[PDB]
Protein backbone atom coordinates (compact mmCIF):
# COMPACT_ATOMS: atom_id res chain seq x y z
CA UNK A 1 0.00 0.00 0.00
CA UNK A 2 1.41 3.63 -1.11
CA UNK A 3 0.42 6.84 0.36
CA UNK A 4 0.84 10.14 -1.25
CA UNK A 5 1.00 13.09 1.23
CA UNK A 6 -0.38 16.96 0.75
CA UNK A 7 0.09 19.65 3.10
CA UNK A 8 -3.60 21.21 3.69
CA UNK A 9 -6.71 20.27 4.61
CA UNK A 10 -9.09 18.42 2.55
CA UNK A 11 -11.30 22.24 1.71
CA UNK A 12 -8.00 23.67 0.28
CA UNK A 13 -7.37 21.42 -1.81
CA UNK A 14 -10.78 20.64 -3.05
CA UNK A 15 -10.27 21.90 -6.74
CA UNK A 16 -7.59 19.35 -7.14
CA UNK A 17 -9.23 16.10 -5.48
CA UNK A 18 -10.92 14.66 -8.11
CA UNK A 19 -7.53 14.29 -9.81
CA UNK A 20 -6.47 12.23 -7.21
CA UNK A 21 -9.11 9.86 -7.95
CA UNK A 22 -8.27 10.30 -11.72
CA UNK A 23 -4.80 8.50 -10.74
CA UNK A 24 -6.54 6.10 -8.79
CA UNK A 25 -6.51 6.56 -5.08
CA UNK A 26 -8.64 4.39 -3.17
CA UNK A 27 -9.54 6.78 -0.05
CA UNK A 28 -8.38 10.46 1.20
CA UNK A 29 -7.70 11.48 4.95
CA UNK A 30 -7.35 14.39 6.58
CA UNK A 31 -4.81 14.87 9.43
CA UNK A 32 -2.55 17.06 11.81
CA UNK A 33 -2.19 19.29 8.40
CA UNK A 34 -2.00 17.02 5.47
CA UNK A 35 -4.26 15.46 3.22
CA UNK A 36 -2.83 11.47 2.76
CA UNK A 37 -3.69 10.01 0.01
CA UNK A 38 -3.85 6.13 -0.87
CA UNK A 39 -2.57 4.22 -3.73
CA UNK A 40 -2.22 0.95 -5.26
CA UNK A 41 0.53 1.90 -6.92
CA UNK A 42 2.99 5.04 -7.15
CA UNK A 43 1.93 7.09 -10.36
CA UNK A 44 3.60 10.69 -11.08
CA UNK A 45 1.50 13.45 -9.92
CA UNK A 46 2.30 17.32 -10.84
CA UNK A 47 0.32 18.17 -7.47
CA UNK A 48 3.68 18.30 -5.88
CA UNK A 49 3.81 16.15 -2.75
CA UNK A 50 5.77 12.92 -1.16
CA UNK A 51 5.06 9.36 -2.29
CA UNK A 52 5.32 7.00 1.32
CA UNK A 53 6.24 3.19 0.52
CA UNK A 54 3.97 2.22 3.73
CA UNK A 55 -7.23 -6.60 11.33
CA UNK A 56 -5.49 -9.35 12.73
CA UNK A 57 -6.62 -7.41 15.99
CA UNK A 58 -10.00 -8.54 14.88
CA UNK A 59 -9.10 -11.48 13.34
CA UNK A 60 -7.22 -12.99 16.40
CA UNK A 61 -9.69 -11.56 18.92
CA UNK A 62 -12.46 -13.10 16.92
CA UNK A 63 -14.46 -15.27 18.73
CA UNK A 64 -17.63 -17.78 18.09
CA UNK A 65 -21.17 -15.84 16.64
CA UNK A 66 -24.38 -16.71 17.80
CA UNK A 67 -27.04 -16.79 15.59
CA UNK A 68 -29.80 -19.10 16.76
CA UNK A 69 -30.36 -22.13 15.84
CA UNK A 70 -26.08 -21.94 14.45
CA UNK A 71 -23.07 -20.89 15.84
CA UNK A 72 -20.72 -19.18 13.65
CA UNK A 73 -17.18 -20.59 13.68
CA UNK A 74 -13.96 -19.78 12.01
CA UNK A 75 -11.96 -22.62 11.01
CA UNK A 76 -9.73 -22.49 13.93
CA UNK A 77 -12.74 -22.92 16.19
CA UNK A 78 -14.63 -25.63 17.99
CA UNK A 79 -18.02 -25.71 19.74
CA UNK A 80 -19.61 -28.02 22.68
CA UNK A 81 -23.03 -26.50 22.57
CA UNK A 82 -26.32 -27.92 20.64
CA UNK A 83 -25.74 -25.12 17.83
CA UNK A 84 -25.60 -26.11 14.24
CA UNK A 85 -21.84 -25.19 13.38
CA UNK A 86 -21.16 -22.83 10.50
CA UNK A 87 -17.71 -22.91 9.69
CA UNK A 88 -16.86 -19.68 7.80
CA UNK A 89 -13.00 -18.65 6.80
CA UNK A 90 -13.24 -15.11 7.22
CA UNK A 91 -11.83 -13.14 4.59
CA UNK A 92 -12.49 -10.22 2.27
CA UNK A 93 -15.74 -11.60 0.94
CA UNK A 94 -18.80 -10.44 3.25
CA UNK A 95 -20.48 -13.14 5.49
CA UNK A 96 -17.89 -13.70 8.24
CA UNK A 97 -21.15 -14.65 10.31
CA UNK A 98 -20.70 -11.47 12.68
CA UNK A 99 -22.65 -8.46 10.89
CA UNK A 100 -26.48 -8.19 12.33
CA UNK A 101 -27.63 -8.48 8.97
CA UNK A 102 -25.99 -11.80 8.14
CA UNK A 103 -27.71 -12.91 11.89
CA UNK A 104 -30.86 -11.69 10.72
CA UNK A 105 -30.87 -13.57 7.76
CA UNK A 106 -29.68 -16.96 9.55
CA UNK A 107 -32.31 -16.26 12.44
CA UNK A 108 -35.01 -15.50 9.61
CA UNK A 109 -33.96 -18.94 7.37
CA UNK A 110 -34.15 -21.15 10.66
CA UNK A 111 -37.99 -19.75 10.83
CA UNK A 112 -39.40 -19.98 7.63
CA UNK A 113 -37.20 -22.63 5.66
CA UNK A 114 -38.43 -26.21 5.29
CA UNK A 115 -36.56 -29.15 4.24
CA UNK A 116 -36.69 -29.72 0.81
CA UNK A 117 -37.35 -26.16 -0.34
CA UNK A 118 -35.61 -24.53 -3.29
CA UNK A 119 -33.72 -21.41 -1.61
CA UNK A 120 -31.98 -18.83 -3.88
CA UNK A 121 -29.24 -16.63 -1.56
CA UNK A 122 -28.92 -13.64 -4.12
CA UNK A 123 -25.50 -12.20 -3.13
CA UNK A 124 -24.27 -15.12 -1.50
CA UNK A 125 -20.36 -13.43 -0.85
CA UNK A 126 -18.59 -16.46 1.73
CA UNK A 127 -21.65 -18.58 1.25
CA UNK A 128 -22.64 -18.44 4.66
CA UNK A 129 -26.73 -18.09 3.96
CA UNK A 130 -26.54 -20.97 1.42
CA UNK A 131 -24.72 -23.03 2.96
CA UNK A 132 -27.22 -22.72 6.20
CA UNK A 133 -29.91 -23.66 3.59
CA UNK A 134 -28.27 -26.67 2.95
CA UNK A 135 -27.67 -27.49 6.53
CA UNK A 136 -31.49 -26.71 7.39
CA UNK A 137 -31.80 -29.25 4.80
CA UNK A 138 -32.75 -26.33 1.77
CA UNK A 139 -31.77 -26.73 -2.06
CA UNK A 140 -29.45 -23.72 -2.11
CA UNK A 141 -28.09 -22.08 -4.89
CA UNK A 142 -25.73 -19.00 -4.03
CA UNK A 143 -25.59 -16.32 -6.99
CA UNK A 144 -22.87 -13.52 -7.00
CA UNK A 145 -21.78 -10.86 -9.48
CA UNK A 146 -18.15 -11.12 -8.01
CA UNK A 147 -17.00 -14.32 -9.32
CA UNK A 148 -14.05 -14.02 -6.97
CA UNK A 149 -16.23 -14.95 -3.73
CA UNK A 150 -17.10 -17.75 -5.47
CA UNK A 151 -13.87 -20.41 -4.95
CA UNK A 152 -14.33 -18.96 -1.02
CA UNK A 153 -18.00 -20.31 -1.21
CA UNK A 154 -17.13 -23.72 -2.33
CA UNK A 155 -14.42 -23.68 0.07
CA UNK A 156 -16.63 -22.89 2.91
CA UNK A 157 -18.99 -25.21 1.39
CA UNK A 158 -16.66 -28.33 1.91
CA UNK A 159 -15.75 -27.17 5.45
CA UNK A 160 -19.46 -28.03 6.42
CA UNK A 161 -19.93 -31.00 4.70
CA UNK A 162 -22.74 -29.63 2.33
CA UNK A 163 -23.09 -28.97 -1.33
CA UNK A 164 -25.13 -25.65 -2.20
CA UNK A 165 -24.95 -24.82 -6.03
CA UNK A 166 -23.01 -21.69 -6.80
CA UNK A 167 -23.18 -19.36 -9.63
CA UNK A 168 -21.49 -15.98 -11.25
CA UNK A 169 -24.45 -13.75 -12.26
CA UNK A 170 -27.67 -11.89 -10.35
CA UNK A 171 -31.69 -13.12 -10.53
CA UNK A 172 -31.10 -13.61 -14.28
CA UNK A 173 -29.03 -16.03 -13.89
CA UNK A 174 -30.26 -18.13 -11.13
CA UNK A 175 -33.81 -18.22 -13.61
CA UNK A 176 -33.26 -21.66 -15.41
CA UNK A 177 -32.88 -23.11 -11.83
CA UNK A 178 -35.84 -21.50 -10.50
CA UNK A 179 -38.79 -20.63 -9.99
CA UNK A 180 -37.98 -20.80 -5.93
CA UNK A 181 -39.61 -21.53 -2.76
CA UNK A 182 -37.75 -19.27 -0.81
CA UNK A 183 -35.07 -16.22 -1.58
CA UNK A 184 -33.00 -14.81 0.80
CA UNK A 185 -31.69 -11.47 0.10
CA UNK A 186 -28.90 -9.75 1.88
CA UNK A 187 -28.34 -6.94 0.24
CA UNK A 188 -29.30 -2.85 0.68
CA UNK A 189 -32.56 -1.15 0.64
CA UNK A 190 -32.50 0.47 -3.08
CA UNK A 191 -31.45 -2.55 -4.56
CA UNK A 192 -34.43 -4.71 -3.09
CA UNK A 193 -36.58 -1.41 -4.01
CA UNK A 194 -35.64 -1.58 -8.22
CA UNK A 195 -34.99 -5.52 -8.01
CA UNK A 196 -39.19 -6.41 -6.36
CA UNK A 197 -41.07 -7.15 -9.27
CA UNK A 198 -38.38 -9.52 -10.38
CA UNK A 199 -37.92 -11.18 -6.58
CA UNK A 200 -41.83 -12.14 -7.54
CA UNK A 201 -41.16 -13.73 -11.13
CA UNK A 202 -38.11 -15.94 -8.92
CA UNK A 203 -40.70 -17.03 -6.56
CA UNK A 204 -43.35 -19.96 -7.21
CA UNK A 205 -47.05 -18.59 -6.29
CA UNK A 206 -47.31 -18.46 -2.64
CA UNK A 207 -43.28 -18.19 -1.70
CA UNK A 208 -41.29 -15.89 0.31
CA UNK A 209 -38.72 -13.37 0.31
CA UNK A 210 -36.16 -12.44 3.34
CA UNK A 211 -34.77 -9.51 2.49
CA UNK A 212 -32.14 -7.43 5.14
CA UNK A 213 -29.22 -5.41 4.88
CA UNK A 214 -31.68 -2.75 5.67
CA UNK A 215 -30.62 0.19 7.57
CA UNK A 216 -33.86 1.01 9.57
CA UNK A 217 -34.28 4.56 8.49
CA UNK A 218 -34.42 3.29 4.33
CA UNK A 219 -37.11 0.19 5.25
CA UNK A 220 -40.04 2.24 3.93
CA UNK A 221 -38.64 2.05 0.99
CA UNK A 222 -38.37 -1.30 0.46
CA UNK A 223 -41.94 -2.18 2.21
CA UNK A 224 -43.49 0.03 -0.15
CA UNK A 225 -41.52 -1.66 -3.42
CA UNK A 226 -42.56 -4.89 -1.84
CA UNK A 227 -46.28 -3.86 -1.63
CA UNK A 228 -45.86 -2.35 -4.87
CA UNK A 229 -44.85 -6.07 -6.49
CA UNK A 230 -47.64 -7.63 -5.04
CA UNK A 231 -46.05 -8.91 -2.06
CA UNK A 232 -47.83 -9.53 1.36
CA UNK A 233 -45.91 -8.45 4.92
CA UNK A 234 -45.09 -11.46 6.92
CA UNK A 235 -42.75 -10.16 9.47
CA UNK A 236 -39.80 -7.98 10.47
CA UNK A 237 -36.89 -8.51 12.57
CA UNK A 238 -34.56 -6.01 13.93
CA UNK A 239 -31.27 -5.50 15.13
CA UNK A 240 -28.92 -2.36 15.89
CA UNK A 241 -29.70 -0.41 12.71
CA UNK A 242 -30.47 -2.92 10.60
CA UNK A 243 -34.05 -4.72 9.59
CA UNK A 244 -34.90 -7.70 8.26
CA UNK A 245 -38.65 -7.85 6.35
CA UNK A 246 -40.04 -11.08 5.27
CA UNK A 247 -42.57 -11.27 2.79
CA UNK A 248 -45.19 -13.81 0.85
CA UNK A 249 -46.24 -13.78 -2.82
CA UNK B 1 -22.31 12.02 25.88
CA UNK B 2 -20.65 10.18 25.17
CA UNK B 3 -17.15 11.62 24.98
CA UNK B 4 -16.07 12.44 22.04
CA UNK B 5 -12.35 11.52 21.15
CA UNK B 6 -12.05 12.05 17.63
CA UNK B 7 -13.43 13.37 14.62
CA UNK B 8 -12.23 11.33 11.57
CA UNK B 9 -12.53 13.12 8.15
CA UNK B 10 -12.06 11.20 4.94
CA UNK B 11 -13.24 10.61 1.54
CA UNK B 12 -14.39 7.42 0.26
CA UNK B 13 -16.30 6.43 -2.97
CA UNK B 14 -19.67 5.07 -2.91
CA UNK B 15 -20.66 1.94 -2.04
CA UNK B 16 -17.14 0.45 -1.73
CA UNK B 17 -15.53 1.39 1.51
CA UNK B 18 -12.85 -1.30 2.75
CA UNK B 19 -11.07 -2.10 5.42
CA UNK B 20 -8.19 -1.14 3.67
CA UNK B 21 -6.39 2.39 4.67
CA UNK B 22 -7.62 4.91 4.85
CA UNK B 23 -10.03 3.56 6.85
CA UNK B 24 -7.67 0.72 8.58
CA UNK B 25 -5.57 3.20 10.61
CA UNK B 26 -7.51 6.57 10.49
CA UNK B 27 -10.65 4.14 12.90
CA UNK B 28 -7.94 1.46 13.83
CA UNK B 29 -5.91 3.73 16.24
CA UNK B 30 -8.81 5.09 18.38
CA UNK B 31 -9.68 1.28 18.69
CA UNK B 32 -13.37 1.49 16.25
CA UNK B 33 -14.76 -1.36 15.02
CA UNK B 34 -13.67 -1.46 11.10
CA UNK B 35 -15.53 -3.71 9.65
CA UNK B 36 -19.20 -2.19 11.07
CA UNK B 37 -18.35 1.09 9.77
CA UNK B 38 -17.09 -0.70 6.47
CA UNK B 39 -20.92 -1.68 5.97
CA UNK B 40 -22.62 1.07 7.26
CA UNK B 41 -20.84 3.46 5.32
CA UNK B 42 -21.80 1.04 2.32
CA UNK B 43 -25.23 1.18 2.45
CA UNK B 44 -25.90 4.41 3.40
CA UNK B 45 -23.96 5.43 0.50
CA UNK B 46 -24.67 2.13 -1.90
CA UNK B 47 -27.40 4.20 -4.41
CA UNK B 48 -24.95 7.17 -5.14
CA UNK B 49 -23.11 5.14 -7.25
CA UNK B 50 -19.52 6.14 -8.06
CA UNK B 51 -19.59 9.62 -6.61
CA UNK B 52 -16.87 10.47 -3.87
CA UNK B 53 -18.32 10.84 -0.59
CA UNK B 54 -16.58 12.68 1.62
CA UNK B 55 -17.66 11.45 5.54
CA UNK B 56 -17.03 12.75 9.20
CA UNK B 57 -16.20 9.96 11.95
CA UNK B 58 -17.14 10.76 15.49
CA UNK B 59 -15.36 8.67 17.61
CA UNK B 60 -16.45 8.48 21.24
CA UNK B 61 -14.40 7.34 24.29
CA UNK B 62 -16.31 3.95 24.80
CA UNK B 63 -14.59 3.22 20.90
CA UNK B 64 -18.38 2.92 19.26
CA UNK B 65 -18.59 5.52 16.53
CA UNK B 66 -21.11 7.87 14.54
CA UNK B 67 -21.18 9.80 11.11
CA UNK B 68 -22.25 11.88 8.61
CA UNK B 69 -21.84 11.73 4.94
CA UNK B 70 -21.52 14.65 2.85
CA UNK B 71 -23.44 16.84 -0.66
CA UNK B 72 -20.73 15.98 -1.59
CA UNK B 73 -17.70 18.47 -3.53
CA UNK B 74 -18.39 20.89 -5.92
CA UNK B 75 -15.44 19.70 -8.04
CA UNK B 76 -16.72 16.70 -8.37
CA UNK B 77 -20.27 18.37 -9.49
CA UNK B 78 -18.65 20.52 -11.73
CA UNK B 79 -17.42 18.07 -13.87
CA UNK B 80 -19.01 24.42 -20.28
CA UNK B 81 -20.92 26.42 -17.61
CA UNK B 82 -24.71 25.79 -18.11
CA UNK B 83 -27.44 26.63 -15.38
CA UNK B 84 -25.35 24.19 -13.36
CA UNK B 85 -25.66 26.33 -10.16
CA UNK B 86 -29.81 26.20 -10.32
CA UNK B 87 -29.27 23.48 -8.76
CA UNK B 88 -26.02 23.26 -7.20
CA UNK B 89 -26.58 26.42 -4.83
CA UNK B 90 -29.24 24.35 -3.40
CA UNK B 91 -27.24 20.97 -2.91
CA UNK B 92 -24.28 23.17 -0.86
CA UNK B 93 -26.47 24.23 1.32
CA UNK B 94 -25.25 21.74 3.92
CA UNK B 95 -21.53 22.06 3.29
CA UNK B 96 -20.86 25.84 2.27
CA UNK B 97 -20.31 27.82 5.72
CA UNK B 98 -22.58 31.06 4.33
CA UNK B 99 -26.08 31.26 6.53
CA UNK B 100 -28.25 32.09 3.32
CA UNK B 101 -30.25 30.10 0.94
CA UNK B 102 -29.10 32.21 -2.09
CA UNK B 103 -25.77 33.65 -1.72
CA UNK B 104 -24.08 30.31 -2.34
CA UNK B 105 -24.34 30.60 -6.69
CA UNK B 106 -22.20 33.81 -6.53
CA UNK B 107 -19.17 31.74 -5.49
CA UNK B 108 -19.55 28.23 -6.66
CA UNK B 109 -19.79 29.38 -10.60
CA UNK B 110 -16.57 31.45 -10.16
CA UNK B 111 -14.89 28.58 -8.56
CA UNK B 112 -15.53 26.83 -11.56
CA UNK B 113 -14.08 28.60 -13.76
CA UNK B 114 -10.97 27.84 -12.35
CA UNK B 115 -10.28 23.82 -13.90
CA UNK B 116 -10.64 25.37 -16.22
CA UNK B 117 -14.43 25.33 -17.31
CA UNK B 118 -15.59 27.95 -19.40
N1 LIG C 1 -27.26 -7.30 -8.08
C1 LIG C 1 -26.55 -8.26 -7.45
N2 LIG C 1 -26.72 -9.57 -7.75
C2 LIG C 1 -26.02 -10.55 -7.13
N3 LIG C 1 -25.12 -10.31 -6.16
C3 LIG C 1 -24.86 -9.04 -5.75
C4 LIG C 1 -25.58 -7.92 -6.38
N4 LIG C 1 -25.14 -6.79 -5.79
C5 LIG C 1 -24.22 -7.15 -4.86
N5 LIG C 1 -24.05 -8.49 -4.84
C6 LIG C 1 -23.15 -9.26 -3.95
O1 LIG C 1 -23.84 -9.42 -2.70
C7 LIG C 1 -22.91 -9.54 -1.63
C8 LIG C 1 -23.46 -8.76 -0.44
C9 LIG C 1 -22.94 -9.26 0.90
N6 LIG C 1 -22.95 -8.14 1.83
C10 LIG C 1 -23.83 -10.38 1.46
C11 LIG C 1 -22.98 -11.56 1.92
C12 LIG C 1 -23.76 -12.72 2.55
N7 LIG C 1 -24.85 -13.20 1.65
C13 LIG C 1 -24.26 -12.38 3.93
O2 LIG C 1 -25.46 -12.39 4.19
O3 LIG C 1 -23.48 -12.10 4.84
C14 LIG C 1 -21.57 -9.05 -2.16
O4 LIG C 1 -20.67 -10.15 -2.17
C15 LIG C 1 -21.84 -8.58 -3.59
O5 LIG C 1 -20.81 -9.01 -4.48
Amino acid sequence: MWVYRLKGTLEALDPILPGLFDGGARGLWEREGEVWAFFPAPVDLPYEGVWEEVLEAWRRDLKPALAPPFVVLAPWHTWEGAEIPLVIEPGMAFGTGHHETTRLALKALARHLRPGDKVLDLGTGSGVLAIAAEKLGGKALGVDIDPMVLPQAEANAKRNGVRPRFLEGSLEAALPFGPFDLLVANLYAELHAALAPRYREALVPGGRALLTGILKDRAPLVREAMAGAGFRPLEEAAEGEWVLLAYGR
Amino acid sequence: MKKVVAVVKLQLPAGKATPAPPVGPALGQHGANIMEFVAAFNAATANMGDAIVPVEITIYADRSFTFVTKTPPASYLIRITWEQVLEIAKQKMPDLNTTDLEAAARMIAGSARSMGVE
